[PDB]
Parts: C-alpha cells; structure tokens; sequence
C-alpha cells in the first residue's frame, strides 16, 4: 500500500491482551516478509503522537549532497622537457562515481539510479603570488575525441559544452542531465559491455557519464604552479530502485567490486564486525 | 524554487516526494 | 539597474545547498521513465527490512558462523545464551544490518527497533527462550531473574519458528546521538539478553547444537536525522585504476 | 537594496548557456524576413533525406566507384555480394551520409533506419536480391541460409528499380551510444548483408557487370541527443589566410 | 505538410500483409523523393509509443553553442623597437566564422543563415604577477576606419559600439544583431562581390559581420605580457535554409572552399570513408 | 526568459520552434 | 523605494515632504 | 525599463519618440 508518509507513525495505546489464536509476536521469516508485529501488539504501550519528520531520510536528501568525484594536482609550467605521461596543462577525466568511496558506497546502496549530475568544479592553485588563471572544462562524451595538447584545436568547442571559469571566481557549477541510454544508471551491471568475450565485466558505458577534459586557458608562465582541480558531483532529481547491502569491505578498484577486507576485524573478510570475547560478553557494560 | 533556465532537469533538487511504500520490501509476499 | 549587495555567504560553495544550476546540454531529452520494480523514495523503507545480526561476533567464528548463534542442551538451570550490544551508531552486532548501516549515515535516531530470531534446529527439537530487552542504566543482566524484570518475550519452538522482540523506544530524549561514548545517557540503548526459559531438548537423532539466526529491522516509529558520512568505509590511498580513469 | 549572494557558477562562461545579452547596436532594425525556400527548423529534416552509402569502401575503387557496388553474373549458387557496417557513429559506409554526418554531431541515437538500393543495370537486365538486416550478437552472416533468418527483403528487378530495406529499431536500450567500441552492446547495430536471391542475368548486349547505388535515410522514428563536436573534421594548424583576416 | 513535431513518431502495430498492387517497399529514387516505406509497411511491427524528444536536433539548439571564432596571443610591452607587422597592443579582426572548422562546418551545413551573433570575448594573460588589464573591443563595420595605434584617436568611440572589459571580470558578452543587407547570411556565395572581374570569389561582404578592433586600454608596463584574446560566437535566433552536404575533406583556407584531402583514407580525396578489404568483408565482426 | 533589454534580438535563444516540414525534402516532388 | 530590511529607519531618504510653512518665519507675529 | 532611482532623469534613454515632422524642414514655406 503506497501512502504519503511525512512524519513517523503514532503509537496507539494498548491494554492487557490474552487471546487464543492471535499470536502477533509469532511470525514467519521463511516467507521472506519482515515481521509485522506492532509495538502495541507485543508490549503494552501508551498513546504517543510522534511528530518526528522522515524528510531527512528521503533518497533525494540522502544522495543530493555534493561529494567529491575527481581530484588532480597537475603541474602548470613549461612542458617542453617533461615526460609524455604527466598532464601537460590539461587532464581528461572519464566522469566516474567510483573514484571516491563515500559517494560510491552511497550510490552503490541502490541497483538503478536516475539522477542529474550537478557538477561543481573547484579549482585551487599553489606555487611550486597566485595567478588568476582561467580554466576550460570541456565536456566530452564517452569515447569521443579528447584533446592531445593544451592549445590543440579540440578546445574550440564547436558543440561540446565547455565551461570557462577562473580561480578567483566562485566554482563553476553546471548540470549534467540524466545521460543514460537506459531509464536508469546501472550502478551494478551483472554482464559485459561487448559482444565478444574481451569486454570488461561490470562496466556499462551507459552508466558512464562522459569525459571531463579540463585545461588551463592561459599560456605557460615562467614559474611553475601546482593546480589542483577538485570536481564535486551532486546527484539531483533522484529516483532510486532496488536497494542493496552496503559494502562492508574496503574497495580495491574503481572498475569492479573486488574485495580483500582489512587484516583484522572490523571490516575484515572473515569478520566484518569487530570481535568480542564471547557471545555472552557485553563489551560496553555499565559497571558501577 | 527559482529556476530561470529553459530545462526542467536544471532545477533544484525535488525534496518533496514523501510517498513511500515499505510494503514492497517488508511484506513482499503475495 | 537593480540595487543589490552581496551578503555574507556569497560565492561560497556549500555542498548541501539546493539551487538550480546551468544546464550543460540544453534542450536535452532524457530517457523516458520506465517502471522499474522496487523504487525507494525514502531510506526508511530500506531500514524497516529485517537483516541478520552478527551476535556471534567472536573469534573462532570465521565468516558465516558469526551470523548464527549455536545454542546447546544445558545441564544447569536458566543459563545465559547471548547478549546483544544495542548501539546502532557504534560497532557491534547491529552495525552490519540494514538498520545499522543506514543509521551510520546519520547521527540522531529515534523510534522502536524490532528483533526477530529464527530458530534453525530440527523439527523434533523443542525448546523455550526468553528474550529480555533491559532498558539501560545498569549492567548487562547475567541471571534470568535480573533480566525478566525488563521487557521480554517468551518463545516456544513449534510450528511458527520466530518471535519478534519489539525493542520499544524508551528514551527521555526525542532522539539518540552518536558520541563515540557507548555509556552516555544520550547514546546508550539498553541490553537485549537471551536465557533458557526451559532448555533446548533434542532427541538422539537431531543435532545437539541447534542454531539461532537473529534479525533486526526497524518499525514505522523509526526516524533518522543529522546526516553524516559513514564510518563503515574508509579510503587510505587512491583506489586501483583510478589513475587510469584519467589516462 | 536587494540582498543577493553569488552562487557557485557565478561569472563562469558556459558555452551552451541561454541568456539574454547586451545588444551592441541599439535600436537596430534587422533586414525584413523574406520567404527563402527550404527552411530547416529541425535537423531531423536533413537526416530523413536519402543519401548514398559508400558500400564499396575498398582500395582500387578510386573516388566515385566507391558509391556504387558492381554486381555480376555468378556461376555459384547464393553468393554474398556485399555487407554493410551499420555503425552510424563510427567510420564505415554510413559515415558520409546525411544520417551519418549529422549523427556524428551527436552521441545517443534512436529510431529506425531506411536503406534504399537503386539498381542501375540495363532494362534487359533481370535479377533478384535479398537484403538481410541481421540484428547483432553474432558474426556477419556469410551464407544466405544464415542471413535470411533475420529481417530481409527480396527484390525483383522490373519497372520499379528500388526497394526499401527498413532497418527496424531493434535495441534493448532506448538509444545507442558512440564508444569507439563497435562491438559493444550499447553501440552495435547489426549487419546488413546482400545475397543473390536468384542471379544477375543479362543478355549478350547488356553489360555483364551492373551496379547498385545504396542509399540510407532515417525514418520518422529517428532521434538524436547528447550533442558533441564532429570527428569528421579536424584542424591541425591555422587555415590559410586566417592570419590575413587580422591584417 | 508542415506540422508541429515535438517527439519522434509512434509505431503502429501491423499484421501479415499479402496484397496485390500495393508494393510499399518498391519506391522510385529517380523521382528524387526519399522512400516513404513505413516500418509498418515493410516488416511486421508492434505498437510503440515513442516518447523520444526531437528537441536537441533543433537548428536553434544545433547552432546556438558558443564556438571559438578568433584567437590571438599578442605581446603587451614596449612596441617602440618592434617591427611594423606584429600587434602593437591592438589587433583588428574582420569577424569571420571561417577561421575555426568546428563552427565553420556546422554553419556550412546550410546555404542561408539568419542569426544574431552573441559575441563573448574571453581575454586571458600570461607573463613573458598577472595584471588586471582593461581591454576595449571596438566594433568597427566592414571596411570602415580601423585604428593604427593603441592610443590613436579612433578608440574614442563616438559611434562605434566599444565594449570595455577587464581580465578579472567575467568575459564580455555583447549581441551583434542580424547585420546582413540581405534577408540571410549567404554562407556560400556562388558569385563575385565586385562588378569588375578582380573580385574575390565566394566572399560576400554582406556575409561579413564587421571588424572587431580589440586593444588593451592600459599603457605599456615595464615587463612584457602575452595577452591571448579568445572570441566566442554564439549564433542565436536562428533561421536556416537549404542544407548542404557536410564538408568531408579538410579545409585549406578561410576565403574559399578549396580542398586537398588527407593523404590516405579516411577523409581523402580519392577515398573519403576509410578503406576495407572487400565489399563482402566486415571490419568489426563479432567472432567468438 | 528574462530580457531586460530594449532590443528583441538581444533576448535568449528561441529554442521552441518545433514546427518541421520534412516533406519539402523527403517528398519534394509535385 | 526598495527597503528589504526590518527597520523603518534603515530605508532610503524621504525626499518627498513638500509641506512648508514660511509664515512661522516671515510672519511670526500674532 | 528598470529605474529604481528617485529621479526621472536618471532613467534609461527614451528611444521611443517616433514622432517626426520633416515638413518643417523640407517644406518650411507658408
């Protein structure tokens, strides 16, 4: 029965119940249903008008908190002598909820999510005075042509949604829409992306938002700067389906749900909850 | 609340959907 | 034009602010909403589902032996079988539950709990248990005469294989905190203990060491507020291939 | 005055934002709108127009020989003539089409395609072809018994010189992506193959090697979203005389 | 038949069709009409209520993405010893969609365009601390008197629409109206501008917006700075006529549609689409 | 949407013209 | 004019009081 | 258009006076 629930439910008073046939404490877990034993039906209650709002447990309010999804300190200098592995004043980033575990465990509570990403790009700068650098954050789709240089002609943004912003400005906030080809983001994808057997397991590219190619629009300055670009994603307009067990073991990788666990309890493989002495030993005991 | 954009996804978060149905989880039986 | 002035709090990025922001892809047509089964619109739907306690959170219980409690035939009268730490917000048997893992995204919680214990002995195994929720203030009761003064349920083993120990919301305060102090009046919940009402009595062909699977859900009274990040997960370094998401 | 505060996203130039900006030439009177023929108000008008496939995208087909497929009289039974890669978003025969070049300004596309094949033999040339759209999952079918299990059309050569192989929108997902991975379940479209139904049979005064011009348009089902820049064009340096636009 | 189409069209169900005379798959390309064979008429379909919006393919949404049209890094220093070819703290720019190929290929999809330019001028600065320079961007019409110095008296802007802006400010955004003498911008001009035979082919000056003379209002500072001025044009209020084949070969010049093509396929002259082995060879084949 | 200027060209982009006629392209015949 | 404050003294200057009485100065006699 | 000031000269430019009389120049005769 679907009903609008704004506050937690009231408790009716109850009296002495001595009745054959009606055993409300006795329930069947084997049916899979959670026990419907009301607190009135189990113990003797008073009338309580419960005014506690349930609004902070809304899945919209649960997940619409702008959490960190990307962070790169990258050097901002002459890159004529640097190696061809570091960021030559730009970084591509396939937009990925899996990189940071606080938002990842929250989004992996559910199986399917339908949200709009409210990407806030916080750029901060340190010296190896601070410059007022202008940054471009060109939104490239999944697999499309990502730039090769800082001053390459992919940054002209004929159709890719670039956002130009400065360090001295407030952080650039754009709204990435619901960009899955399916009706929800498959947070877990039990299956393979490709038709051949070489495809990566669990990684649905429909779950992938796209690339976030971020460069610094200014040319290279005679001193080098370490520019750290933090990206904050706020899921919004959130519809969520099929909740899951929250992940207890520590994450190993962003590409999959591999597990190793801690060496000892808590959150270990053989023992998730921290150990105690016996089953009849109370750890936090009020001894006076 | 404000939403001076032309796209309905660009609005603020819809923190008003208080309809819940726990009986598809607590009582999923027929 | 319009005479304005910047307030304190202008140009600051609060993470939990709720403002309409600029659409990156204008006149975007999202994928049409399909009826996917099992929509959660409120996290208290997830909390009210039963989920197994690790009452056997000891050593020498490796992995899955932590979810069940081995009870045996006893030669002594009215013996303690197990007691359960009731700190949802702290580490203990309630932590890795649906009522526990979601409430560790919060700080203040209210409402009544719901402990369900499914006996998993033989059909020939007959026994009776008492499940005493003691409201806090004193020590964990070790004798049954001490514990049955509190809120309890006496459970016969027959056709129905589960009781519900309703843990009533007995608190002075409207909610209860996390503090890292399990012995605080604002945080401590009480003690659920279990004693042999009579005994676990099996015949010669049943196993003498039967089991108990302990569930906990929350009720419709339940409530959570003051959202925080979970202490159940951590991150010491970058995850593997997270540098390869930039390459 | 008016108590305001700057949000995150203040003072940033999003390229795709839609805001009224300051007019440079005030009280300007633009030139009056004249009815110019053929107004496109929606790019799917351009996409639904037929346009030639380069099915003969091989070597030794130089220039215009790539637009036609040379079919000949065959001594073997039920032979493969051509197969067409159906990746609109990737490089292949559909790329340099009106359905292809416009969809490479996008990433996600939906709706049914429309392959039209115009036979350009003699009037005396009689023949029959089958045009099998195989939905993806397996290899490209090389025998006709493998391919006619899929969606096909059998085409006689008479007065009307063209069929339409409707490529139906068979996808699990609502749309289909670009990924640079042509073998992905989200991106792959299938395989259109062509086999001799009977044979191409010409008399002694017609040319033995007749031709097929393959068109593709899209239907009214078709749709495009998630706009991107085209990979069909590039720019390594500045164009010539672009420095002379500043002089 | 002109009709309002907001979503893609639905698919009606169909049944087994075995009818003489009506051959909907058989159509005539020689008439020039695109084949009207419905998917119902060719194969057997189900009822599909198609809710896919066609709004992102609107020509307004197609072309109203602010793309790069100009980019000059120019030295900002003492120009008393520099040669008389470089920018002596100012640059003139005849406003020209043809300089950058992403916007150029999009605008050369059509023959005639009627749009309002929403010129956004992003000025960014590098050192050869950063100064907060003030820039003037005086809009000069086509062929009118362009300034000769930084501090010349053409910059006083008696009637030319100058826009004064700083580097520390948000980028200066003005709206150039529809400034063609004709009812649309001739993107392609099959003809000559002059009455004599010396006129440049293809360049209609009615298609030309005008000059964008941009100087730095500050005087010369003792250290030299490299100031890069990026200009972003957003076409808006767009009416578009007579679409064209998209250009496949790479551009050679901004003044004309010359073509050379790549050396090899793809996008070569003799072979636009990349080659394969045979016409019966499938390149991306699902081999298991 | 907002348009506090005195010129109608200075407004935001008119992304609302959903009238299309493909039959002047797909069926240009008489 | 605008006055988004909660205090009536915090408003703009009241430059509208055109009532004058010079006859308590130019003719102060009884 | 906006004019949140208390002075009517402080407003925007009045670019709306389309009344013209060329006949006091082109035909200034009686």
């Amino acid at each position: 029965i679907e009903s609008i629930i704004k506050t937690a439910t009231d408790t009716v008073k109850s009296e002495i119940n001595a009745e054959l046939g009606v055993v409300p404490s006795l329930n069947a877990v084997e049916t899979g249903a959670t026990s419907n034993t009301e607190p009135e039906e189990a113990i003797q209650t008073r009338t309580v008008i419960n005014q506690h709002g349930v609004s902070e447990t809304l899945v919209e309010n649960f997940l619409s908190r702008a959490a960190l999804v990307s962070k790169r300190s990258f050097e901002y200098k002459d890159h004529t002598s640097s190696t061809a592995r570091a960021d030559k004043n730009f970084f591509k980033w396939t937009i990925n909820t899996r990189s940071f575990v606080q938002l990842r465990r929250k989004l992996e509570l559910f199986t399917y999510l339908r949200f709009d990403a409210e990407i806030t790009i916080l750029t901060t700068v340190a010296v190896n005075g601070l410059p007022d650098l202008t940054l471009q954050a060109m939104f490239v789709p999944t697999g499309a042509l990502t730039p090769e240089k800082q001053d390459s002609f992919h940054w002209q943004s004929g159709s890719n949604a670039s956002v130009f912003f400065k360090i001295s400005d407030p952080p650039a906030r754009i709204t990435i829409p619901f960009m899955c080809i399916n009706s929800a983001y498959s947070v877990f994808y039990d299956g393979f992306a490709g038709f051949e057997k070489n495809g990566l397991y669990g990684i649905n590219p429909a779950d992938t938002i796209g690339n976030l190619c971020v460069r610094i629009v200014n040319e290279h300055q005679p001193v080098g700067f370490t520019v750290t670009v933090r990206v904050y994603m706020k899921p919004k307009h959130i519809k969520a389906w099929a909740p899951r067990p929250p992940r207890t073991l520590p994450y190993m990788s962003i590409a999959n749900a591999n597990y190793k666990g801690k060496e000892r309890a808590p959150n270990a493989l053989s023992a998730i909850i921290g150990n105690r002495d016996s089953v009849k030993t109370m750890p936090h005991n009020i001894v006076n | 609340q404000i939403n001076f954009y032309k796209d309905s996804y660009a609005a603020s978060a819809s923190k008003q959907d208080f309809s819940q149905d726990p009986s598809k989880f607590t009582e999923p039986v027929v | 034009g319009v005479p304005t002035y910047l307030l304190p709090g202008s140009g600051q990025f609060l993470t939990t602010d709720d403002h309409s922001s600029a659409p990156a892809l204008p006149c975007f047509n999202p994928t049409p909403e399909m009826h996917i089964p099992g929509q959660v619109r409120n996290m208290l739907e997830v909390v009210q589902v039963e989920s197994m306690m690790e009452i056997n959170n000891t050593e020498s219980a490796v992995g899955m032996e932590r979810l069940k409690v081995d009870i045996s035939a006893l030669t002594d009268v009215d013996q303690l079988l197990f007691n359960i730490p009731l700190d949802i917000q702290l580490d203990g048997p309630l932590r890795n539950t649906l009522v526990g893992n979601i409430s560790r995204y919060y700080t203040h919680w209210s409402g009544s709990l719901e402990m369900t214990f499914m006996f998993c002995g033989s059909f020939m195994a007959a026994g009776k248990l008492i499940l005493c929720y003691t409201p806090p203030g004193g020590s964990c009761p070790t004798t049954r005469e001490t514990a049955m003064l509190g809120t309890h349920i006496v459970w016969d083993f027959g056709l129905q294989s589960s009781v519900t120990l309703i843990i009533p919301w007995i608190s002075g305060s409207h909610y209860r905190m996390f503090n890292n102090d399990a012995k605080s009046t604002n945080a401590n919940v009480g003690y659920v203990t279990c004693f042999m009402q009579t005994n676990l009595i099996v015949p010669s062909e049943s196993s003498d060491t039967c089991s108990l699977i302990g569930f906990i859900a929350a009720k419709d009274d339940f409530s959570l507020r003051l959202m925080r990040d979970s202490p159940d997960i951590g991150q010491l370094d970058h995850l593997h291939a997270a540098e390869a998401a930039y390459q």
